[PDB]
């Protein structure tokens, strides 16, 4: 039943707030938490994401975390800012200065206990907690360093619950902060061991979609986050609306994760702002992927496709069979029937849309790109003193690099594997 | 006397139970409140319908049924739906957290928390029976609850009721309506653990029913509601001999003597006719010969396989409605001269026939035409082993790489249970080859 | 025998997960101590 949402750091809180705006609109919840919708389908699974309060108010099961108050003041002033529970705002004053070690070991460790107090309060009043979703970036210090610390501490107290992340991967095309590859490699080392499911939201891919496809000469964080919120609405549809397939976090994980470490998903969306054949072709197109990976450079272990809107279920089934038949080389033959399809009747300002979740061995392209940028700096020990200054040793960087190179090798192993 | 207790496990088991009990109420003239005006014996009796229905002093006819699911949302629709008054609240049992398509969760982690309560509620039904015959268990192979909780329950029922008969209706997975990649793991684990605990299992291939709905009822994209209405007609044909009287009526136990030559060889193939739309039935009366002929068309089978490429060990015809033995015997004589019906050399070739005079019923808003006569063929054929071979192959593809096995190991299962289950299936496939070889 | 073997194995899977998480908290004490003794 219940999911507990945590948003950590600037990126985490900005994409977190857009997530709540978008799904509050879909469920007919207004900024004061009152239900003013027209369909019983909107309320049937509302308790997954919302608590019920006095006077039939709906309150997001959301915890807002940062080491800096600025971004959370702007959330509180944002359109749906008054819907959040005031005691669920947990912020320090120090900031993390894009330093993973400050988030994970020093400043973040000081703040984490008061975050856990709020997590425990939200968890204790759940009829039957499914688990947790964290929104954060891997390139900064708070979302990256404190985000991964929180995951480790939550897992210690709720080890039998599912841990899901929306993890924004850094790109030189969007930030010119040069230590992002250090912070991302250190974060991936944590995520590989301590999450069940990670949506890889690549700032490289979002920038390229905004630039090449949507013809935006100068993409802002606003433009990037429009793609993120559409994706996040899409990949949580099956959790939030009555339905058969992947209707809870554990069932999604069991369908999507064949080996515990290979839990990094490439999300996709169509259309980018339409007939069923066109939705289906577009949702599988490299250009519609929210991770900068060519699926034709690897194989799909598992896929979830979610169609939204009024359309022919017969046409969706035929087209989903057509894509698998025509592209059979790109689906591993040793996981039979590895593509599942859901259709939800409620569309997101569109008549119809398709959301794609892929566990593809092509995700190694994202990790190799981070690995290349990590090495270029680490071989000259560039800016390391900001990390050793917080008590870290060089060896912890060597281990993070090896574990991420091992993850790449493991995707490669299952890509080359054969049934006979 | 001769009571049968139904147990509906997990979503598929529960939604199929809803369709079966709705249909039984319509067949016996029982209203959604449980009242049956035609029943003159208030608060009890030993009529044939009392095998499946108990009676309260207030004239309510209550299914001898338990519904179990590890999450509440499917059973909550029974609790608030049209037939909510039919069932006492204690017959409808729910947990909070489902088995997440994981046999290990259904059998061990979540299942252990509710098994003692379920056996308690079943004991309460058994204690109201003067001569309990046995249990009918409805479940999916593919779900975590349908697979793992059913296995646990069948083991516990063997302990608490010894050799009392246990019959299964088992939903075999199809890709058109499947919800989990691991269904083949769940199917083989539950088949292995249940096989010594079950007397007779009727497999229903969702793909066979799906295709019959598309081809014969012109449903573009069948839902569970479409599949379940058709499944309920086949279940009703099989249980009709327990629920109705008649001179030519042959008890299901007597068919079972013929259908099970060896304890492990207990999987009959069901074939049902006629499945026809109202628009096609209009001014087209299907005779005894036509519906009997249709039982030997593979496209009408509940499991996809080819009996023309295996051997019969048994053939039973269960007729309902306007059918007399003369027309049956002429139909059979015609079919013998024309069809690929090869028996093993150790089995007699006679078809065993039952006739129940009460015609088929249909549910309002259904897809099936109301017909004057119908037939269910139960055959014991070596061809049913094809269905095991398909599932075993999918199991082998995934298991060679240990794909998804960590989800089972995380819940306390060992690899050894996987290889033991798979070896039991290999030995079952081999048993089906051996019984088809000619005697020396 | 099956329900005992299962309970044992599940408990050993969880105990090892907690052993790995307790060593991270041990390593984090070592890092905050290394920072102190650097200053
Ligand atoms: C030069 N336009 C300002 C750029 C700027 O403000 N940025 C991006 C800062 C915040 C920044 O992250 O600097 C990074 C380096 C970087 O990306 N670039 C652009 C940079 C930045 C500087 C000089 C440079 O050399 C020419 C370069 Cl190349 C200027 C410096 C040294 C800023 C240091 C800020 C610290 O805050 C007190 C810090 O945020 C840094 C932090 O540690 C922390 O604990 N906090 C460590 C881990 C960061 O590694 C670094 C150094
Ligand atoms: N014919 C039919 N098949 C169904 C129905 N519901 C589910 N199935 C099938 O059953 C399998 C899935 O198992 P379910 O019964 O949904 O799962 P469950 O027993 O509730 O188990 P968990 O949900 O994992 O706890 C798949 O093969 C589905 O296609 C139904 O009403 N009718
Ligand atoms: N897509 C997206 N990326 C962001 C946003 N805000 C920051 N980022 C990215 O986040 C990384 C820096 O992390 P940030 O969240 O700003 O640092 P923190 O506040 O210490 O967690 C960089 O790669 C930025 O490009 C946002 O609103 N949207
Ligand atoms: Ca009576
Ligand atoms: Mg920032
Ligand atoms: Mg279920």
């Amino acid at each position: 039943r219940e999911i507990v949402h945590i948003q950590a750091g600037q990126c985490g809180n900005q994409i977190g707030a857009k997530f709540w705006e978008v799904i509050s609109d879909e469920h007919g919840i207004d900024p004061t938490g009152s239900y003013h919708g027209d369909s019983d389908l909107q309320l049937e699974r509302i308790n997954v994401y919302y608590n019920e309060a006095a006077g039939n108010k709906y309150v997001p099961r959301a915890i807002l975390v940062d080491l800096e108050p600025g971004t959370m003041d702007s959330v509180r002033s944002g359109p749906f800012g008054q819907i959040f529970r005031p005691d669920n705002f947990v912020f320090g004053q120090s900031g993390a200065g894009n330093n993973w070690a400050k988030g994970h070991y020093t400043e973040g460790a000081e703040l984490v206990d008061s975050v856990l107090d709020v997590v425990r309060k939200e968890s204790e009043s759940c009829d039957c907690l499914q688990g947790f979703q964290l929104t954060h970036s891997l390139g900064g210090g708070t979302g990256s360093g404190m985000g991964t610390l929180l995951i480790s501490k939550i897992r210690e107290e709720y080890p039998d619950r599912i841990m899901n992340t929306f993890s924004v991967v850094p790109s030189p095309k969007v930030s010119d902060t040069v230590v992002e590859p250090y912070n991302a490699t250190l974060s991936v080392h944590q995520l590989v061991e301590n999450t069940d499911e990670t949506y890889c939201i690549d700032n490289e891919a979002l920038y390229d979609i905004c630039f090449r496809t949507l013809k935006l000469t100068t993409p802002t964080y606003g433009d990037l986050n429009h793609l993120v919120s559409a994706t996040m609405s899409g990949v949580t549809t099956c959790l939030r609306f009555p339905g058969q397939l992947n209707a809870d976090l554990r069932k999604l994980a069991v369908n999507m994760v064949p080996f515990p470490r290979l839990h990094f998903f490439m999300p996709g969306f169509a259309p980018l702002t339409l007939t069923v054949p066109e939705l289906t072709q577009q949702m599988f197109d490299a250009k519609n992927m929210m991770a900068a990976c060519d699926p034709r450079h690897g194989r799909y272990l598992t896929v979830a496709a979610v169609f939204r809107g009024r359309m022919s279920m017969k046409e969706v089934d035929e087209q989903m069979l057509n894509v698998q038949n025509k592209n059979s080389s790109y689906f591993v033959e040793w996981i039979p029937n590895n593509v599942k399809t859901a259709v939800c009747d409620i569309p997101p300002g569109l008549k119809m849309s398709a959301t794609f979740i892929g566990n593809s061995t092509a995700i190694q392209e994202l990790f190799k790109r981070i690995s290349e940028q990590f090495t270029a700096m680490f071989r000259r020990k560039a800016f390391l003193h900001w990390y050793t200054g917080e008590g870290m040793d060089e060896m912890e960087f060597t281990e993070a690099e090896s574990n991420m190179n091992d993850l790449v090798s493991e995707y490669q192993q299952y890509q080359d594997a054969t049934a006979d | 006397m001769r009571e049968c207790i139904s147990i509906h496990v997990g979503q598929a088991g529960v939604q199929i139970g809803n369709a079966c009990w709705e249909l039984y109420c319509l067949e016996h003239g029982i209203q959604p409140d449980g009242q049956m005006p035609s029943d003159k014996t208030i608060g009890g009796g030993d009529d044939s319908f009392n095998t499946f229905f108990s009676e309260t002093g207030a004239g309510k006819h209550v299914p001898r049924a338990v519904f179990v699911d590890l999450e509440p949302t499917v059973i909550d629709e029974v609790r608030t739906g049209t037939y909510r008054q039919l069932f006492h609240p204690e017959q409808l049992i729910t947990g909070k957290e489902d088995a997440a398509n994981n046999y290990a969760r259904g059998h061990y982690t979540i299942g252990k928390e509710i098994i003692d309560l379920v056996l308690d509620r079943i004991r309460k039904l058994a204690d109201q029976c003067t001569g309990l015959q046995g249990f009918l268990v409805f479940h999916s192979f593919g779900g975590g609850t349908g697979s793992g909780f059913t296995s646990l329950l069948m083991e516990r029922l063997s302990v608490d009721y010894g050799k009392k008969s246990k019959l299964e209706f088992s939903i075999y997975p199809a890709p058109q309506v499947s919800t989990a990649v691991v269904e083949p793991y769940n199917s083989i684990l539950t088949t292995h653990t249940t096989l010594e605990h079950s007397d007779c299992a009727f497999m229903v291939d969702n793909e066979a029913i799906y295709d019959i709905c598309r081809r014969n009822l012109d449903i573009e994209r069948p839902t569970y509601t479409n599949l379940n209405r058709l499944i309920s007609q086949i279940v009703s044909s099989i249980t009709a001999s327990l629920r109705f009287d008649g001179a030519l009526n042959v008890d299901l136990t007597e068919f079972q003597t013929n259908l099970v030559p060896y304890p492990r060889i207990h999987f009959p193939l069901a074939t049902y006719a006629p499945v026809i739309s109202a628009e096609k039935a209009y001014h087209e009366q299907l005779s005894v010969a036509e519906i009997t002929n249709a039982c030997f068309e593979p496209a009408n089978q509940m499991v996809k396989c080819d009996p023309r490429h295996g051997k019969y060990m048994a053939c039973c015809l269960l007729y309902r409605g306007d059918v007399v033995p003369k027309d049956v015997n002429a139909a059979i004589a015609t079919i013998k001269t024309k069809r690929s019906i090869q028996f093993v050399d150790w089995c007699p070739t006679g078809f065993k026939v039952g006739i129940n005079y009460q015609p088929p019923t249909v549910v309002p808003g259904g897809d099936l035409a109301k017909v004057q006569r119908a037939v269910c063929m139960l055959s014991n054929t070596t061809a049913i082993a094809e269905a095991w071979a398909r599932l075993d192959h999918k199991f082998d593809l995934m298991y060679a790489k240990r794909a998804f096995v960590h989800w089972y190991v995380g819940e306390g299962m060992e690899e050894g249970e996987f290889s033991e289950a798979r070896e039991d299936m290999a030995a079952l496939e081999k048993d089906y080859e051996e019984v088809g070889v000619d005697s020396v | 025998q099956k329900m005992e073997s299962n309970k044992e194995n599940r408990e050993a899977h969880l105990a090892a997960m907690l052993e790995r998480l307790q060593e991270k908290d041990k390593h984090a004490e070592e890092v905050r101590k290394n920072k102190e003794l650097k200053e």
